RNA sequence: CCGAGCCUGGUGAUAGCUGGUUGUCCAAGAUAGAAUCUUAGUUCAACUUUAAAUUUGCCCACAGAACCCAAAAUCCCCUUGUAAAUUUAACUGUUAGUCCAAAGAGGAACAGCUCUUUGGACACUAGGAAAAAACCUUGUAGAGAGAGUAAAAAAUUUAACA
């Protein structure tokens, strides 16, 4: 398993509602999806950076062809921080 | 790590870090060949090597509090 | 020669070095002549050496068939199906030692042009290098000559 | 000229340079030059060369 | 050919190297002798 | 004509200046050069080439010791240009039979007869 | 335009080579080096009749050595163990 | 890079010449065993310990021609003096 | 292994290139004054035997 | 990281839109940053089959200065492929009939002599004055600095720079200047 | 297809002249001149090569080597630093050589000219000077996704006058 990752080994729809399901759980507010940085909006490869900010606080940034597939993969980062499988984890001890 | 470093002058020291490695395979590298050619001299001279190579795989690393 | 030359990058077979280690040589299958003057360093392997070799290493399996041959063989099919054959005719049992104690040591793989001499399945921390790193953002994120 | 060769600043001149054969440039050089040492070149003569 | 001749006859290189090492670097002070004396 | 050049012997007398600029006291001369080869070989002289040789500096950046006396210090001279020369300076006194392993030279010309191979 | 007459670096005419600071500072680097080796080239420790006479046992027992060495050459010897293990080329089980 | 700064300080101009960066071993076992010493280690040594031999007799030789002479002056002198006591 | 750095972890790079810096500054301190000062922390070297 | 494989390679080897303004500033300079940045030196990820460019903006291309004469006396020389097709012209008429070619000429210089030279080019845009289209003034990101300095007018030099430089020396009255 | 026919045979004529000269791998190794109806060649010498016997071989320290008509240097040369040198048996091959630096001769104090001497290089690898034989760094041979260095990038702008 080492190698595949989470989102690799197990899929997911509507990650961004999962993400809203699970801190609402958690008790804190509904974040925003919020474009951090920009480039080629008008060029053929648009690059978006989107940032998920609750209570002026951000928990994951995420980057992305179109603005839905950077903020779509910032909900899956921040679901990997917070389910704790970042790929800068612990490594497994044998 | 992630937020921090540490870095020698120039090695670091013996108690504060572990590096662990085992070894997996032993082999004779590929055929690698040698030829020497130099023009209108019939001076054309070959060789092959395999030379041997061996494969660790780095199992763990942990640091020590000492500092 | 690399270009005509396949080639692959380093890798392990089911992640070898992490758990308990296996030695990925599964079989030996033997064909050494009675007679036959090229087979003299095969027989003296086997009469003396195999016994020992077979002891250190349970789990390898070895098939010695004694047939007429007139160069003899050596088989070693490892756990992928890997099947690699190579001619002990007129060696000396020394070399024949060095030479089956490699094929043990080897993996399951063809040998052939090594990319890099290293692999890292996850090599990135303090995250990857994009563009931005290195640069701040503006106020408002404003890009360069815009008004509002 | 004498001045000139007394106080000149630069320690290397090649009087020493010559006459030690630091570098084996007694290949590129003459017998005459140890004494025609740098002033001379074939028949000309650089006063400013010192 | 000759060491003497009508034409300047180049040097080699080495020798044209130490030619341009020595000269006369004339001692001056750190101050200009008009200006402040 | 290009012949083999000798040297005048004049040159070889160090002045006061020179003195305190190397750092070499007339009296109490040291016993040993240590000696690398720093020039091509090549492009030289047969002579020059063969005392090469016979010093033992066909290996560049190697170094190779010899006495302070004027029988080697002829071949030094008409082999200068082509190497470097330092003196031996040692503080441990001449190494000792037990640490006949364990020395180490220094880009200072020292000779360490103890190598612990530890900082202080 | 611009040609050199016949060959680039030979004859009545050749392409000018002009000198930079680089290789003046090489040169002098190269004659400071000559200039410290002349220093510690003088200072000799012992005196011609000092040093005569001190190696030349070491010297001619060195090439004494040389001679016995040199003298020695004579075929190998010749065994017949070597000579009858030709035989078990023809080694063949019962 | 920085060759010249190393000799200044004391150190080699090519840090893999000598240091610990190139003499300590490189790899020992687990369980904390002394691994073998690598072959260059070996012939590092090995120059080094014919080179201090070279220069015990380098020096020893220079000492034992000094001390020749300084007693062949002895006994020139000694030999004056029997000359004149003659 | 230096530009895998800069590559893969540019905050250890960027925290090379900081003390890079710093031993620039310091070195121009020493250019000011050689001794007759403390020298620099990060100029001071280790000494081994 | 903790990011999705192929949208960090498309962040890693994203392109970017910088600008810088040439007001005053030199061709060799300002095309010698924007050559390395659209080879693509300036990012670790350099090679040159990986084409890792960046789009390159310039602005006010016709208010440059060289230094020196070179308005006079350097030389654009061409050839159009018939007799005495051999043309020279000064930077300075070059400048008169079209004023982006001298920086274009410029970079085309700077850059290697590769085929990825043309599309560097193309990725460069250029523009003689402060004006440019919607687009590709939107989708920017950021402007880098100039090389060389603006040095300043003594009627831009404000009085108190002025008052508090000191006066070197006395006239005597009796001059008519 | 006649300065004397064509065919066969001698005849596989001869050819100091051109050309060509077949498997793998290691090593050592380009060299003064003399004679020759000889200078497009060859014999000897010298160089090189092999296998042996033997011992001095190379560098070289004071002294020493012409009057005639003021040179770099040279010969000899114990020590020393080194390990080669000589002799003995056997051949072969080279014996049509180019540039640079220096001392010179001829010529025009021209030649990428020709002719001698001392040395280097090239005809062996590599880096550099733009590509480059001869210029400068540099040799003893391999794998490397290690590092330190060598030679190594041209500077110049010019004229008033009582
Ligand atoms: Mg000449
Ligand atoms: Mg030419
Ligand atoms: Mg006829
Ligand atoms: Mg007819
Ligand atoms: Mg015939
Ligand atoms: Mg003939
Ligand atoms: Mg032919
Ligand atoms: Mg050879
Ligand atoms: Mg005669
Ligand atoms: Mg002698
Ligand atoms: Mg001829
Ligand atoms: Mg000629
Ligand atoms: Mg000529
Ligand atoms: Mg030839
Ligand atoms: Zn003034």
């Amino acid at each position: 398993m080492t190698g595949k990752e989470l989102f690799e080994m197990w899929k997911i729809i509507n990650p961004m509602g999962l993400l809203v399901e699970e801190l609402k759980k958690r008790n804190v507010s509904a974040p925003e999806s919020r474009l951090t940085r920009q480039s080629g909006g008008t060029t053929a490869l648009p690059l978006y950076f989107v940032g998920l900010y609750c209570d002026k606080k951000l928990i994951a940034e995420g980057p992305g062809e179109t603005v839905l597939v950077a903020e779509e993969e910032a909900a899956r980062v921040a679901l990997r921080k917070l389910y704790g499988f970042t790929e800068n984890r612990r490594p497994w001890n044998y | 790590a992630d937020n921090f470093t540490l870095l020698g002058k120039p090695l670091l020291g013996k108690d504060l870090v572990r590096v662990e490695a085992t070894v997996i395979e032993k082999t004779e590298s590929w055929p690698r060949i040698i030829m020497r050619f130099r023009k209108r001299k019939n001076f054309k001279k070959k060789r092959i090597v395999t030379t041997p190579q061996t494969v660790l795989r780095i199992n763990s690393i942990e640091i020590a509090p000492c500092l | 020669t690399a270009r005509g030359t396949p080639s692959r990058f380093l890798a392990s077979v089911l992640h070898n070095g992490l758990g308990r280690y296996v030695q990925q040589l599964q079989r030996l299958s033997f064909s050494v002549s009675r007679d036959g003057a090229s087979s003299r360093g095969a027989r003296e392997f086997v009469e003396r050496e195999v016994i020992d070799f077979a002891r250190r290493n349970p789990g390898v399996v070895i098939y010695v068939n004694s047939r007429p041959c007139c160069v003899p063989r050596v088989v070693a099919e490892y756990l992928n199906g890997a099947v690699r054959e190579e001619s002990i005719h007129c060696k000396s049992v020394e070399e024949i030692s060095t030479l089956v104690q490699k094929l043990a040591d080897q993996s399951g793989l063809d040998v052939i042009r090594i990319r890099k001499p290293f692999h890292t399945d996850n090599p990135s921390i303090q995250g990857q290098w994009h563009p931005f790193t290195n640069k701040p953002t503006t106020f408002r994120g404003l890009r360069p000559r815009e008004v509002q | 000229q004498e001045e000139r060769e007394r106080n000149n600043q630069n320690p290397w001149t090649f009087e020493r340079i010559a006459t030690a054969n630091m570098l084996g440039i007694r290949k590129v050089l003459s017998p005459y030059d140890l004494t025609h040492k740098g002033k001379y070149w074939g028949k000309f003569y650089m006063p400013k060369r010192v | 050919s000759k060491a003497v001749t009508r034409h300047r006859r180049v040097m080699h290189f080495q020798r044209q190297k130490l030619m341009a090492v020595t000269e006369y670097i004339p001692p001056k002070p750190a101050i200009h002798p008009s200006c402040l004396p | 004509k290009f012949t083999r050049s000798r040297i005048p012997e004049k040159v070889f007398q160090a002045s006061p200046e020179d003195h305190e600029k190397y750092g070499g006291d007339p009296q109490n001369p040291h016993k040993l050069h240590i000696v690398t080869r720093i020039k091509s070989t090549r492009r030289r002289p047969y002579w020059e080439k063969d005392i090469i040789k016979m010093l033992g500096l066909e290996k560049a950046h190697t170094p190779q010791v010899h006495k302070n006396i004027p029988s080697v210090n002829a071949k030094l001279k008409v082999v200068k240009h082509l190497i470097r020369i330092k003196p031996l300076k040692l503080p441990q006194g001449l190494p000792a039979e037990e640490n006949m392993s364990n020395t180490c030279l220094k880009s200072t010309g020292e000779l360490v007869v103890q190598w612990h191979l530890k900082p202080v | 335009r611009g040609r050199i007459p016949g060959r680039q670096w030979i004859g009545k005419h050749r392409r000018p080579r002009f000198v930079s600071l680089r290789a003046k500072q090489n040169m002098i680097r190269r004659l400071e080096i000559e200039a410290e080796n002349h220093y510690w080239l003088s200072m000799p420790y012992m005196t011609r009749e000092q040093e005569r006479g001190h190696a030349a046992v070491r010297r001619r027992e060195a090439f004494e050595a040389i001679k016995a060495a040199a003298t020695s050459k004579f075929p190998p010897h010749r065994f017949i163990a070597d000579q009858l293990d030709h035989l078990n080329v023809t080694k063949k089980w019962s | 890079a920085g060759g010249q700064w190393r000799l200044q300080q004391g150190l080699a101009a090519n840090p893999s010449g000598y240091g610990p960066l190139t003499e300590l071993p490189d790899w020992s076992y687990a369980d904390g065993r002394p691994a073998p010493p690598m072959k260059g280690q070996l012939r590092r040594k090995a120059e080094r310990e014919t080179f201090a031999r070279r220069v015990v007799l380098l020096s020893q030789e220079m000492d034992a021609g000094l001390q020749a002479w300084q007693l062949r002056q002895q006994k020139l002198q000694e030999e004056q003096r029997k000359q004149e006591n003659a | 292994v230096l530009a895998d750095l800069a590559i893969y972890e540019p905050k250890t790079f960027k925290s090379l290139a900081a003390l890079a810096s710093r031993r620039r500054h310091e070195g121009f301190a020493a250019a000011l004054g050689d001794g007759k000062e403390p020298e620099g922390i990060f100029s001071r070297v280790v000494q081994y035997h | 990281s903790s990011f999705s494989r192929a949208p960090q390679q498309w962040a890693t080897f994203a392109r970017i839109w910088y600008l810088l303004d040439g007001k005053m500033q030199p061709p060799g300079k300002l095309a010698a940053m924007a050559s390395i940045r659209l080879q693509g030196l300036h990012k670790p990820v350099y090679h040159a089959l990986s084409d890792c460019g960046d789009h390159v903006v310039i602005m006010n291309t016709r208010h440059i200065a060289f230094s020196g004469n070179k308005w006079e006396q350097k030389v654009y020389s061409s050839h159009t492929g018939y007799p005495g097709g051999f043309r020279q012209v000064t930077a300075a008429q070059l400048h008169l009939r079209d004023p982006v070619a001298i920086v274009k000429l410029a970079i085309y210089g700077m850059l290697p002599k590769n085929l990825h030279r043309r599309t560097m080019m193309e990725r460069l845009h250029l523009f003689p004055d402060e004006y440019i289209p919607e687009d590709i003034l939107k989708n920017l990101v950021e402007e880098l600095p100039q090389p060389r300095k603006i040095p300043k007018r003594l009627d831009e030099y404000t009085q108190e720079e002025i008052d508090a430089f000191p006066r070197l020396w006395t006239p005597p009255e009796d001059y008519r200047l």
